[PDB]
RNA sequence: GGGGCUCGAAGACGAUCAGAUACCGUCCUAGUCUCAACCAUAAACGAUGCCGACCAGGGAUCGGCGGAUGUUGCUUAGGACUCCGCCGGCACCUUAUGAGAAAUCAAAGUCUUUGGGUUCCGGGGGGAGUAUGGUCGCAAGGCUGAAACUUAAAGGAAUUGACGGAAGUGGUGGAGCGAUUUGUCCUUUGUACACACCG
């Protein structure tokens, strides 16, 4: 029984595709198959915001954020519930989060 | 089809799709019947009509509605409707 | 001016031949051209042939509760419910129960003759029935309606007041003229107001 | 590549007429497929065809009846004696009462029962019913 | 299909059906014929002399204004090709990546491209020997 | 009275040979 | 007795159908079983199978029972019915009302000169149920019925004398094997020929024929 | 559209010109050939719409086209009919 | 032969463990990099050979071309956007009028109404890709490739249930070839279990 009809990845009309490592386990996963995530957070948790805010020099001061995008293989986006196990009409859906 | 005597044997003739010339079967429940209703002068109803009988196959792939069209402009033309 | 003349006159102030930015492939041979931004715009001197046949069709139903109306839209329930008034067919409004046409237990069991629906795409369950019945079909349809088991699609604007209540309007003035109803030298009573929707 | 013209024209045919087309084109245009169409239009299964020059390969549109439910070539074709056409017919066709076995031979192209009433054989092109 | 390879491209020139040349041509046909003569004195091969007499000259089809086709009228005055001029170009495109594959050794596309050439090659020569356009030993190496 | 349309639906009025009393361009 | 459901059932309940071929005519649905049987009187009937079904379920299995029952009168008339039930005499009841329900024509030719009265398929006809494909070929008079038990008792019902037939498949597979060959029986009134290229009437429908009455 | 609603043998003129060049029911090039006007000289000089070379003007002027993918580009300050 | 950062078969050690020649941790040899010469194997997969014809709809996208556009930190064209087409490409969505054991597939369709051309290749499960012979290779191995004997199933798809050291009851009608299912909105999911994981 095939699962899927892209077999898990996203490759068509190429061959080798480099691989990544996973960010938690230090798995070799394929770019095109591995669950990648942008995630844009802040340095200072929503709680130090204000106490950080407050302990500035300059008033004017945006809080610098942290961008990263995080690479996973299945069973760990599996395991830290980035992506879970759908039923079989929902897994056809790619829509993101709506 | 009849017997070299000269005696009908099918138990009976089944209507064909006025559009793509199918037998229309006797479990062809998606096929119909329309009556179109012939009218006068002054738009009055004389009470003839004329029929055309759609298959299952034709209604289903949608053509039913071009089909019956092309078909009644054909006929309107020649009874004068 | 002439009855087509006058028809399409309402047409155009009900906006019946206001289409979709999408056209479908068996609605194409209606639809004139397209707009500028993305409309198509429907020809309408065929949206009053469809009707014509229609009302053609109707009229040789020599028994007029042997048709049924039925509209899922909000904006059709006043309309559908005033054509079956004046026509004499039955109205059934909102959700078609699945069963309708097939279940012969059910009380809400019917087999009409004729099945006019208001969009082919929001009524497509009661379509589907009559696809098990042998029961013709006439739909109002919009140039994305979906052509499936359909038999006299009129290609007119669905999402609408005022093109519902006036393609209603004048398919009741249709059948009645041609049933002698509404004698031929004189009008018709009826106002296309009382079939548009009241919020 | 195009190997057998007639086949491509019959299977265009076969295709056009289930899917209820009224007119189907047909290209490349040839003798054979000119031939094989008058026998249909001969024996009722198809109607008016109109050959299409274009200063190469032409082109036949041809208007459809509904009569059709099948027309095949037979590849290769297979040399066809007087005396193997019943087994032929028996082989290719629906019943011994109706459907056509069309055949090459050197007094021409022709249906089976053509071809037994000159006492002629060939090679078998297709078949039509 | 392309032979060698996977492409299944259409774009091809499209002769009109009128095979007659169009009133605007006026040029007398001894007049394009020694025009093919000069151009291939200097040495253009055929595809070339169609080219310049149909962006240069008021020349849509040397066929249809003359009745006969450029390689012909070539032959009828002694002009013609030894090696036809498909064979030649591709000899030359040979010989090209015979000369980058002496320069470049670890080149393993180039010498798959120049084993597809020499395929071509091959079937050309067959074809040209067939046709005794060609010497009857004539060779490639 | 005063149905204003745009160029496309004047034109299928006009192909549909439809003077239209009140067919006015929209701008 | 018997209250009529369907506007059909209404107008054979008063007599005005005499045969089951004005109803096959308009391709009208048959929802009551007491049509065919006031239509079509010389239907005899046969369980052809029983075969027991089970769910399994948390303790034990849920046995059902399927019936297969096949119905005709010898004349060109058909009809197979399935029915699973609880109970294999309710299983058989609900597969006799289900066969009457289906009941087909079936259309009947001659293999060579016309003489006398059809006794084979009129063509080369063909069905598919599953991994089930059955050919019927038109067979010499005499020929009988060259077929496995399970077509030959269904041909029999149809009223034909003569045929060939060849299968391919797990026949074994009864349930599939007997609903190909009832679509074979079915497919036969629908293989356009020659004899059928008269352009139909269309005569009037008996919903339109008799809306006085109802 | 739908084929049953045209007739193959009388296409529509209008969508027979947007098909491609083989695709049609006589194919025929969609090229054509010009009396390109230049800015004061004579030289008509007729072009190619698709031409491949350089055309340049009989008095060694300036170049008068330029070959592109498609349509050849003529020079700024030309004008052109259709032959 | 050179190089040898990192990582890292083997190895050593540290843990965990009932045991732990493993999983976890540390240090690491060959290797990982490169040159010359070999090797020719992968779930080398779309588990789908190639060429050709026909047959649904739709919107994206890439390359080129044509047409129409009205705005450009633009340098009239042209670029950048926008819209409409044509050809070609990787794909995607819907639908059955098709096919299929189904899963599913717009080809895996145009098949008992069976024939467009052509190559390779399968014939219950093991023994067995084993023995032997031959051939290639330095080797590792590659290619070709049995039999004796043994066995009544093995296997595929799908359903229900049970389990998871996974997540959070008829009737009639409708769907399915069907087991079943809908109705009934513990559920979803995986299963090689069904004596049902005490498997
Ligand atoms: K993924
Ligand atoms: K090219
Ligand atoms: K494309
Ligand atoms: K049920
Ligand atoms: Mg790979
Ligand atoms: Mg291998
Ligand atoms: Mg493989
Ligand atoms: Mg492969
Ligand atoms: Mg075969
Ligand atoms: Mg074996
Ligand atoms: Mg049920
Ligand atoms: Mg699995
Ligand atoms: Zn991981």
């Amino acid at each position: 029984t095939f699962k899927r009809r892209n077999g898990g990845r996203n490759k068509h009309g190429r061959g080798h595709v480099k691989y990544i490592r996973c960010s938690n386990c230090a798995k070799c996963c394929p770019k095109d198959k591995a669950i990648k995530r942008f995630l844009v957070r802040n340095i200072v948790e929503q709680a130090a915001v204000r106490d950080v805010q407050e302990a500035c020099v300059h008033d004017g001061y945006v809080l610098p954020k942290l961008y990263a995008k995080v690479h996973h293989c299945v069973s760990c986006a599996i395991h830290a519930h980035i992506v879970r196990v759908r039923s079989r009409e929902n897994r056809r859906n790619r829509e993101p989060p709506q | 089809m009849q017997n070299e005597v000269g005696d009908m044997v099918d138990l009976y003739v089944p209507r064909k799709c006025s559009a793509t010339n199918r037998i229309i079967t006797a479990k062809d429940h998606a096929s119909v019947q329309i009556n179109i209703g012939h009218v006068d002068a002054n738009g009055l109803y004389n009470g003839s009509f004329t029929t055309f009988a759609l298959s299952g196959f034709v209604r289903a792939q949608g053509d039913a509605d071009g089909s019956l069209d092309r078909l009644w402009q054909q006929k309107r033309a020649e009874i004068k409707q | 001016l002439s009855q087509k003349e006058q028809d399409i006159q309402m047409m155009l102030a009900a906006d019946v031949h206001l289409g979709t930015k999408n056209c479908d492939f068996q609605m194409e041979r209606y639809a004139y051209k397209r707009r500028s931004d993305g409309i198509y715009i429907i020809n309408l001197g065929k949206t009053w042939e469809k009707l014509q046949l229609a009302a053609r069709v109707i009229v040789a139903i020599e028994n007029p509760q042997d048709i049924i109306v039925q509209s899922a839209r909000p904006y059709g329930q006043r309309a559908v419910l005033k054509f079956a008034q004046h026509t004499g067919a039955n109205a059934i409004a909102g959700r078609h129960t699945p069963g309708t046409f097939t279940n012969q237990m059910q009380t809400s069991f019917s087999e009409p003759r004729l099945l006019i629906l208001t969009d082919p795409r929001t009524d497509h369950q009661p379509i589907k029935e009559s696809a098990l019945g042998n029961i013709p079909t006439i739909a109002f349809c919009d140039t994305d309606s979906p052509m499936r088991y359909v038999d006299i699609g009129i290609p007119a604007n669905n999402k609408g007041r005022n093109s519902i209540g006036c393609l209603y309007w004048l398919l009741a003035r249709m059948v009645l003229q041609m049933r002698g109803t509404i004698l031929p030298g004189h009008k018709w009573d009826v106002m296309v107001d009382l079939f548009f929707y009241r919020d | 590549v195009r190997v057998s013209v007639l086949n491509d024209a019959l299977k265009s045919m076969y295709n056009a007429e289930k899917r209820g087309k009224r007119q189907v084109m047909i290209r490349p245009s040839s003798k054979v497929i000119i031939k094989f169409l008058i026998v249909m239009q001969k024996h009722g299964y198809i109607g008016e065809f109109e050959y299409v020059d274009d200063h190469r390969s032409g082109k036949i549109v041809v208007e459809l009846n509904g009569r059709l439910n099948k027309c095949g070539v037979i590849s290769p074709r297979f040399d066809v004696g007087v005396k193997e056409i019943e087994g032929w017919t028996a082989r290719l066709l629906p019943s011994r009462q109706f459907g056509y076995i069309v055949l090459t031979t050197s007094a021409g192209i022709m249906d089976h029962e053509e071809a037994r009433r000159k006492n002629v054989g060939g090679k078998v092109l297709g078949f039509f019913y | 299909g392309r032979m060698h390879s996977r492409g299944k491209g259409i774009s091809s020139s499209a002769l009109p059906y009128k095979r007659t040349p169009p009133s605007w041509v006026k040029t007398a046909v001894a007049d394009v014929d020694e025009l093919i003569t000069k151009a291939a004195k200097k040495g253009q091969m055929p595809s070339q002399i169609g080219v310049l007499l149909r962006d240069q000259h008021g020349i849509p089809l040397v066929k249809s204004v003359t009745g006969s086709k450029i390689l012909r009228i070539l032959k009828a005055h002694g002009l013609a090709p030894e090696i036809p001029e498909d064979l030649y170009f591709l000899i030359k495109k040979a010989v090209a990546i015979r000369k980058h594959l002496e320069r470049n050794r670890k080149d393993k596309d180039s010498k798959f491209r120049l084993i597809l050439v020499e395929s071509r090659i091959h079937r050309l020569a067959r074809y040209y020997k067939r046709t005794k356009k060609l010497p009857p030993t004539w060779k490639y190496e | 009275d005063e149905i204003r349309v745009d160029k496309e639906t004047m034109d299928m009025l006009a192909f549909l040979g439809m003077a239209d009393l009140p067919g006015v361009e929209r701008a | 007795k018997w209250v009529p459901v369907t506007k059909l059932g209404r107008l054979v309940k008063e007599g005005r159908f005499t045969k089951m071929e004005e109803i096959y005519l308009h391709s009208l649905p048959v929802k009551e079983h007491q049509i065919v049987e006031t239509l079509c009187p010389g239907l005899k009937d046969e369980v052809m199978k029983i075969t027991p079904v089970q769910k399994q379920t948390r303790a034990g299995q849920r046995t059902r029972f399927k019936a297969f029952v096949v119905v005709g009168d010898s004349n060109g008339h058909v009809g197979l019915g399935v029915k699973c039930a609880k109970e294999v005499a309710t299983a058989i009841r609900g597969a006799i009302i289900l066969a009457k329900l289906s009941i087909v024509p079936v259309r009947r030719g001659y293999w060579g000169n016309k003489i006398g009265l059809p006794h084979t398929v009129p063509c080369k006809v063909t069905g598919k149920c599953g991994s089930v494909t059955v050919r019927m070929v038109p067979a010499p008079r005499g020929s009988g019925i060259v077929a496995a038990r399970v077509p030959k008792k269904v041909l029999q019902f149809a009223g034909i004398d003569d045929v060939f037939t060849s299968s391919r498949g797990s026949t074994k597979t009864l349930g599939n094997f007997v609903k190909a060959t009832f679509d074979c029986l079915m497919k036969t009134y629908g293989f356009l020929t020659p004899d059928f290229w008269r352009e139909t009437t269309f005569t009037k429908a008996p919903y339109q024929e008799f809306t006085d009455i109802l | 559209v739908l084929q049953n609603d045209i007739d193959l043998l009388n296409p529509p003129a209008e969508l027979e010109k947007l098909k491609h060049k083989k695709k049609r029911l006589v194919q025929s090039p969609n090229s054509f050939f010009m009396d390109v006007k230049c800015q004061g000289c004579f030289n008509i000089t007729t072009v190619f719409s698709h031409s491949q070379t350089v055309v340049v003007c009989p008095g060694c002027q300036t170049v008068l086209c330029q070959p592109t993918g498609g349509k050849a580009r003529l020079t700024e300050g030309c004008s052109f009919r259709r032959k």
